[PDB]
């Protein structure tokens, strides 16, 4: 039996911490929604 | 029902385990599919039916219809609100990469982070939310990048 917790409000924070890259990838979506690289 | 970010919890397993994440905006929760499997959710003593929900898209809504909208511009930098287990919520702001597809092109955020933090929101910079991170893809070098994945508003 699942059950919900409130975490935070949805906003945006000034000055967040910045990281992660932006990979450009050539992916395919198969029925069971799994993605995968072509 | 309060809008804002919540954790989606078990206890059917060891003690209290996080397995996912979610959105409740105008009245309506929305998760990733595999998150819940489209199982009914307790929110304290009332109870969420499923509405909407699907498997391809890997995403499902309660009590309503899809709200959420907004998308990415292609453009700017955006934030993942995460919620990582037994964690604070944290934002981190990244520029997305892109997905693309034989169906078209899709925004992507490369942060690495536990299962259980599928379905945490990203967000642009006036706080709408573009989609639910947590479906994704492992690269070659073993990075975890996830698409920003969307629903449609009827
Ligand atoms: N939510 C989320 C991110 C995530 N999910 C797992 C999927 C397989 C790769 C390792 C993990 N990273």
């Amino acid at each position: 039996d699942m059950y919900i917790e409130r975490a935070g409000d949805i906003t945006w924070e000034k000055d967040a911490e910045v990281t992660g890259n932006s990979p450009r990838l050539d992916v395919a979506l198969d029925e069971s929604g799994d993605f995968s690289l072509v | 029902t309060t809008d804002g970010v919540y954790r989606v919890m078990t206890r059917r397993l060891l003690g209290s385990t996080q397995v996912g994440v979610g959105v409740m905006q105008e009245g309506v929760f929305h998760t990733m599919w595999h998150v819940t499997k489209g199982a009914a959710l307790r929110s304290g003593e009332g109870r969420l039916d499923p509405y909407w929900g699907d498997v391809k898209q890997d995403l499902v809504s309660y009590c309503g219809p899809w709200k959420l909208d907004a998308a990415w511009d292609g453009l700017s930098e955006v934030q993942l609100l995460a919620v990582p287990p037994g964690e604070r919520a944290k934002n981190i702001q990244t520029l997305p990469g892109i997905f693309k597809t034989k169906d078209g092109d899709i925004g992507a955020v490369a942060l690495d982070y536990p299962a259980g933090t599928s379905g945490s929101p990203i967000l642009d910079k006036c706080g709408r939310v573009i989609g639910l991170y947590g479906n994704g893809v492992v690269i070659k070098n073993g990075s975890y990048v996830s698409a920003i994945t969307q629903g449609k508003r009827e």
